[PDB]
């Protein structure tokens, strides 16, 4: 499969979320995505088929994981935006205030402004800490998915989002969304991997 | 906000 941010995966042949990014950990592929999507060693399906294994992830307290990919999948510097594409330049950490969009599985490639960090969610399954909020909109099944500039920074991964009834917190006005992401670089120092860049 |  061809290895791209925003996409869909399932895991275990149950839950759903959207692949965050390509990455490298010496001559192994994979992408990073959310904690919560899976547990280590957890099998990723796309299209139907096995392209890898969790590896590793931190869930709770943090929303972190990577998948370790086999050699057959092809990893691309970029992420879904429709039919389109914007590619991956690097890892900038942008501002609060800075335009940020999202790619995902579930509302498709969405954008907004960093309006928050270090924000702890309180989930039901424990508290995470850390996260930055955006009000881009975001919906169930977005977790994993990318968080990039326009200019290709590469920013973190969706984690979670104040939905509504309708599995989405797009139909409330930007002001009252809370749509949050796991920061990228620290995911990257902690398992040592190198960012796909184009 | 819960996760996703």
């Amino acid at each position: 499969a061809n290895i791209v941010g925003g996409i869909e995966y399932s895991i275990n042949n149950a839950s759903l979320c959207s692949v965050g990014f390509s990455v490298t950990r010496g001559a192994t592929k994979g992408f990073v995505t959310a904690g919560h999507c899976g547990t280590v060693n957890a099998t990723a399906r796309i299209g139907g088929a096995v392209v890898g294994t969790f590896a590793a992830r931190v869930f709770p307290g943090n929303d972190r994981a990577w998948v370790s990919l086999t050699s057959a999948q092809t990893l691309l510097p970029r992420v879904a935006n429709g039919s389109s594409f914007v590619t991956v330049r690097g890892s900038t950490e942008a501002a609060v205030g800075a335009a940020v969009c999202r790619s995902g599985r579930t509302t498709g490639y969405q954008c907004g402004t960093i309006t928050a960090k270090n924000v702890t969610a309180n989930y039901a399954e424990g508290a995470v800490r850390g996260l930055t909020q955006g009000n881009a909109c975001a919906g169930r099944g977005d977790s994993g998915g990318s968080w990039i500039t326009s200019a290709g920074q590469a920013q973190g991964v969706m984690s979670g989002a104040n939905v509504q009834s309708n599995g989405n917190n797009c139909g409330i006005p930007a002001s009252q969304r809370s749509s949050l992401f796991e920061r990228l670089q620290p995911i990257l120092s902690q398992y040592g991997l190198s960012l796909v860049t184009g | 906000a819960a996760p996703a």
